[PDB]
RNA sequence: AUCAGAGUGGCGCAGCGGAAGCGUGGUGGGCCCAUAACCCACAGGUCCCAGGAUCGAAACCUGGCUCUGAUACCA
RNA sequence: AUGUAAA
RNA sequence: GGGCGGAAGACAUUGUCAGGUGGGGAGUUUGGCUGGGGCGGCCAAUCUGUUAAAAGAUAACGCAGGUGUCCUAAGAUGAGCUCAACGAGAACAGAAAUCUCGUGUGGAACAAAAGGGUAAAAGCUCGUUUGAUUCUGAUUUCCAGUACGAAUACGAACCGUGAAAGCGUGGCCUAUCGAUCCUUUAGAUCUUCGGAGUUUGAAGCUAGAGGUGUCAGAAAAGUUACCACAGGGAUUACUGGCUUGUGGCAGCCAAGCGUUCAUAGCGACGUUGCUUUUUGAUCCUUCGAUGUCGGCUCUUCCUAUCAUUGCGAAGCAGAAUUCACCAAGUGUUGGAUUGUUCACCCACCAAUAGGGAACGUGAGCUGGGUUUAGACCGUCGUGAGACAGGUUAGUUUUACCCU
RNA sequence: CCGACUUUGUGAAAUGA
RNA sequence: GUGAUUUCUGCCCAGUGCUCUGAAUGUCAAAGUGAAGAAAUUCAACCAAGCGCGGGUAAACGGCGGGAGUAACUAUGACUC
RNA sequence: AAACUUUAAAUAGGUAGGAUGGCGCGGCUGCUUCGGUGAGCCGUGCCAUGGAAUCGGGUGCUCCAAGUGGGCCAUUUUUGGUAAGCAGAACUGGCGAUGCGGGAUGAACCGGAAGCCGGGUUACGGUGCCCAACUGCGCGCUAACCUAGAACCCACAAAGG
RNA sequence: UCGUUCGUCUGACUUGGGUAUAGGGGCGAAAGACUAAUCGAACCAUCUAGUAGCUGGUUCCCUCCGAAGUUUCCCUCAGGA
RNA sequence: UUGAAACACGGACCAAGGAGUCUGACAUGCGUGCGAGUCGACGGGUUCUGAAACCUGGGAUGCGCAAGGAAGCUGACGAGC
């Protein structure tokens, strides 16, 4: 009758079963949100190669 | 709280884009006009019978209001509108702590 | 809610008054050339007593002033009337009881009975058994005339106005107790379906403004504006105050 | 049982931090033969008990005490 | 407003 | 004499708008949580410490408290100084006024709650100021990895301060606040009014405010015992169940009372248990109905024994009375008043013990109470109405089935 | 409930323009 | 509304309601008038009843208090604040 | 001493254990430095015995969608309560969704998870009968004139003699 | 409804026929009574297969895979995303 | 329903009827035709069992091939690891 319910039970248990899913690892990890004083100067050096 | 008369502060106008000095008012809203599109559409919508159609706010439970700042610079005569917290007290220019 | 007692009385369906046995309009003779520039002699034939209505009524038969037949004409009674009296109608009769005249014919003082209010509405004031009024002033500036009506209310009237001298007989009737629910209702099923009356506070809400509550009690003022709509103008109709009246109010 | 309200001069009561009064009562004169009454002066209080903040408390918050007033219903 | 019981 | 006779008379009145009144009447609402609901409160937004079990997360109407503000300085920066307290001292000066020296790890201060943090400072004084500014992104916290609020780190401008490095995007950090639509303001010498222009107005774009505290944000009072429908044993009141605070019962030790004497008989301070007739707590069965108090009737069982049979002990001389033992076979009454269980009197008695059986027992009775609709009083409510206030009247259905 | 317009025409005076 | 008869119906007009009075210089609509404007429009004055302000009304709805001290036995408290 | 702490466990927590590495050479930078000084990248060439143990194909990527969103029991930690087959939490498992063998009977206690059959051997539990298995081989303790005592949960008994 | 026992019985009396009042209406000596076994809003048809977060039911076999009572928001707690 | 043999509710038995269908929009998945096209769906001509079938238009009808802005408007200059 008390409407208010909060259990951590089972939560593991349905965590676990589809795993824990770590994200591929990248090569080439991303650059967004970088310094953008650092990303502007990488670009320009990549535009400027022979 | 107290807010100088007059504060040196940025001016976005294309003219000034520096820190120039810019006096302060206070802001009250215009008396509202009989012929915005929401009145000329709440007046017809209220005409006729069927009473009251728009909804009509009873439960108020603040007791402050946002003050807003309309400065002017005297480089351009242009304002630009700055809101200070929410304060009960407010006097712009008034006798400093002593 | 609905409709109210008071509200229901408006359709007559069970209030019209109970006219069966009554003996026909009691008023005066058509005012013409006789009855305005001379008298016309008229003999009482019969005073009746007309149900539902306090005071006695005397049949007068009149010779048509221009064709060839009587007129039974039906007044109302001035104390005295007795049959084979001749009563005189007209503005040149004599100042007598039972006689009909203007108000150009009455002095000061005089003592009269079923007034009419404009001249030839066939008498309309002091009707009721043992009620009169005093003619107290003319204007012949105007061909005016002022009177003391039965509720004390002053009013004015036309001069050229009929009047029966006298006072309406039966008078005194209304001082004696009825002691019985048997004599009011007798009282008033001749006269019409207004009796008895059940006390609204006695009712419930869906049907009286006091109905209701576990005591029986008004709730609010029991009195009412002048402009409360039907159904809600009920209790004291905009009174100018209440409570037992003392000195001067009662004047 | 909860929830309010109030604890201030001897009594009943006013009080908005600089901060204490009102009537009356008491004390000393005065009038009277004497007592009132009346006239003129005089002295007041642990601001319920214990803390804190506050320039600044009796007031502001809180804890403890005592009285009063409410609400304690459908079974 | 008033006036020892103490003779 | 072309006026039927009077009265009032361009006022009443008729129609359309305009404002006020208008539970007479219509339509509608009268939040949520909740150890049933109602009243109370906010545990609905939200902060600190704890519970929280040494990463994070973590609940209850758990605990101790806080927030709807205050601030042109109590913001930014720089510089100088060190704080509370103690010790010795100096006219009036005392416990306490002002000054000097010594010690001083923070025992002070930092707007506020509590925690954390800070000492040539984040505190105190002084100088100068407005980074409490502009443009839009990114991230963290809650998170579904949405929003809002708050915070953090860069970028592009413009500035404050310092000599300079730097520090500064409000308050030393953790809370102190707000959607859509509408209105209103700021800005571009901006866009549209769709036949083309001038020209008021209006409509836009970007960024603020007007506010929703039920705080991811409807515009909203009660009553029903005349009530109704859907349902609920997710949820109350009767019984039952676990528990036994509470009610009842009985042990242990022995300070004393018992004129001497702890224990004949009690046994305080303490302490251990038993019981399910009370009351409390819960909410597990039952709300497509288990017929709800009491009494009458009648039966059965329990012992925590009142008499009755047999005994032991005494502050048992006899008589009577008290304590305990084996003992439930037998008995435990007539009445006043109350509906009463309970109570309390009168009297008898050998005795007028306690209890259980769905608080035994309504297709067994009664219907006094309670518990519909009538009605009255009182207090309450403005009113409908309410009362775990009082009073009166108020339908008690079926067995023939199985056992 | 009262206000205005309307049916609502005629001439006369006194105060405002 | 109260309820034959007898006897009597005490105080309160602050509250709610009802009603009465309108000097006018409170508030107060549509109409109607003036001014600004190129016009829409805005602004002003004027502005009825209503409300407000002012009186009456309780056989109108209703309401009708506390705390202290005091008598020469004690008790109470006629009395006093 | 939960809202005290200097110290400080166990259990659990995070990260790393290479082929997505390293070095050399010459090129770009509008960043950065007093400066080839760095930071990063680009082209090219070389090396890198697979860099603890064990185990194994993977949500690895995506789409569409069902039901659910009333939970309960247990051991340990744990809040309120006197306690509760009570209310609220933490890690785990069970029941729900689950039969089966044992605890006499019981949803969650013990063993254990299952296609249908034959054979063998077991887990828990027992071997007097009910009831398949010993009145088996040993050693003590108990004598109950109270229903002696006899299964993890469990169906309880204490203080004291 | 039946039996006995009761109330009134010259009266505000008992009653037949005619006739009037019809649904937010009537009528009420007032009980929310009566208005055709229906009244705190009759009955008949229609809008109408009203709506329902609630109760009940929801039809053949085998094989395979196979859970949740937890987060967030909601006038949200028996519900839905 | 956490939990049913439950003292939870429905079911006396039989037979027949009896409950996720139709339509619109959208979407994913799959199959077919064509494929920068693709649809002939409203009409027209035919149609010797025919409401069928077959033919016809389309040079712009729907969607798709261009998007960003509120709007005026502008509208992809050709990719490396
Ligand atoms: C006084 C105004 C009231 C309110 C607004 O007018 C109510 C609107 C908003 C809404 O929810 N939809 C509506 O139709 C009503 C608003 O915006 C506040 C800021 C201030
Ligand atoms: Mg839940
Ligand atoms: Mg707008
Ligand atoms: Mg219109
Ligand atoms: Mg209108
Ligand atoms: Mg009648
Ligand atoms: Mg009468
Ligand atoms: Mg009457
Ligand atoms: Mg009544
Ligand atoms: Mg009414
Ligand atoms: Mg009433
Ligand atoms: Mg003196
Ligand atoms: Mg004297
Ligand atoms: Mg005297
Ligand atoms: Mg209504
Ligand atoms: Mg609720
Ligand atoms: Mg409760
Ligand atoms: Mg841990
Ligand atoms: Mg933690
Ligand atoms: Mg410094
Ligand atoms: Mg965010
Ligand atoms: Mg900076
Ligand atoms: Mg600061
Ligand atoms: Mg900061
Ligand atoms: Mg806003
Ligand atoms: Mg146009
Ligand atoms: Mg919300
Ligand atoms: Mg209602
Ligand atoms: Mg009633
Ligand atoms: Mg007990
Ligand atoms: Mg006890
Ligand atoms: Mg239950
Ligand atoms: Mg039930
Ligand atoms: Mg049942
Ligand atoms: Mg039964
Ligand atoms: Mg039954
Ligand atoms: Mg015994
Ligand atoms: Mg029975
Ligand atoms: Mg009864
Ligand atoms: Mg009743
Ligand atoms: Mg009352
Ligand atoms: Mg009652
Ligand atoms: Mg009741
Ligand atoms: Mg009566
Ligand atoms: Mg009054
Ligand atoms: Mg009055
Ligand atoms: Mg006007
Ligand atoms: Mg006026
Ligand atoms: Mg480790
Ligand atoms: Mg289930
Ligand atoms: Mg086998
Ligand atoms: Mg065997
Ligand atoms: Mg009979
Ligand atoms: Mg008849
Ligand atoms: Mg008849
Ligand atoms: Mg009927
Ligand atoms: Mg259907
Ligand atoms: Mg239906
Ligand atoms: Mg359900
Ligand atoms: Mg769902
Ligand atoms: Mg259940
Ligand atoms: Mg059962
Ligand atoms: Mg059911
Ligand atoms: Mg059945
Ligand atoms: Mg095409
Ligand atoms: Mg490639
Ligand atoms: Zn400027």
């Amino acid at each position: 009758a008390k409407s208010k319910n909060h259990t951590a039970h089972n939560q593991s248990y349905k965590a676990h079963r589809n795993g824990i899913k770590k994200p591929k690892r990248q090569r080439q990890a991303s650059t967004k949100g970088m310094d953008p004083k650092f990303l502007r100067n990488l670009r320009y050096s990549r535009k400027h190669n022979v | 709280v107290n807010v100088p008369k007059t504060k040196k502060t940025y001016c976005k106008n294309k003219e000034c884009k520096k820190h120039t000095l810019h006096k302060v008012t206070q802001y009250k809203k215009g008396k509202d006009s009989l012929s915005a599109q929401g009145k000329r559409r709440y007046d017809r919508k209220q005409s006729g019978y069927g009473g009251q159609t728009k909804p009509v706010f009873h439960k108020k439970a603040k007791t402050t209001k946002k003050i807003v700042l309309k400065l002017q610079c005297q480089s351009c005569k242009h304002y630009s509108q700055r809101a200070i917290k929410r304060c009960k007290h407010f006097e712009i220019g008034g006798d400093k702590k002593g | 809610g609905r409709v109210i007692r008071a509200q229901r009385k408006g359709a007559g369906s069970v209030f019209k008054s109970h006219t069966h046995h009554r003996k026909g309009p009691a008023r005066f003779r058509s005012l013409d050339f006789g009855e305005r520039n001379g008298y016309l002699k008229g003999v009482v034939t019969d005073v009746i007593h007309d149900p539902g209505r306090g005071a006695p009524l005397a049949k007068v038969t009149f010779r048509h002033p221009f064709r060839y037949k009587h007129q039974k004409e039906l007044f109302v009674a001035a104390e005295g009337m007795y049959t084979g009296q001749f009563v005189y109608c007209g503005r040149r009769a004599t100042l007598s009881v039972g006689n009909v005249l203007p108000l150009r014919s009455v002095p000061e003082g005089g003592v009269i009975c079923n007034v009419e209010h404009h001249v030839g509405d066939r008498g309309v004031f002091a009707r009721a058994s043992g009620d009169y009024a005093i003619v107290i002033s003319h204007n012949p500036d105007n061909g005016t005339s002022r009177i003391k009506l039965p509720s004390g209310a002053k009013k004015i009237v036309p001069s050229s106005c009929r009047a029966m001298i006298g006072q309406v007989a039966g008078g005194g009737r209304t001082e004696k107790p009825m002691l019985k629910a048997g004599n009011a209702y007798h009282k008033y099923r001749v006269k019409r379906n207004s009796w008895p009356k059940v006390r609204g506070v006695a009712m419930n809400p869906v049907e009286h403004p006091h109905g209701g509550g576990n005591h029986q009690h008004i709730g609010h003022a029991s009195t009412v504006r002048r402009d409360a709509p039907p159904g809600q103008k009920v209790g004291l109709i905009a009174a100018r105050r209440t409570g037992r009246l003392r000195g001067q109010a009662a004047a």
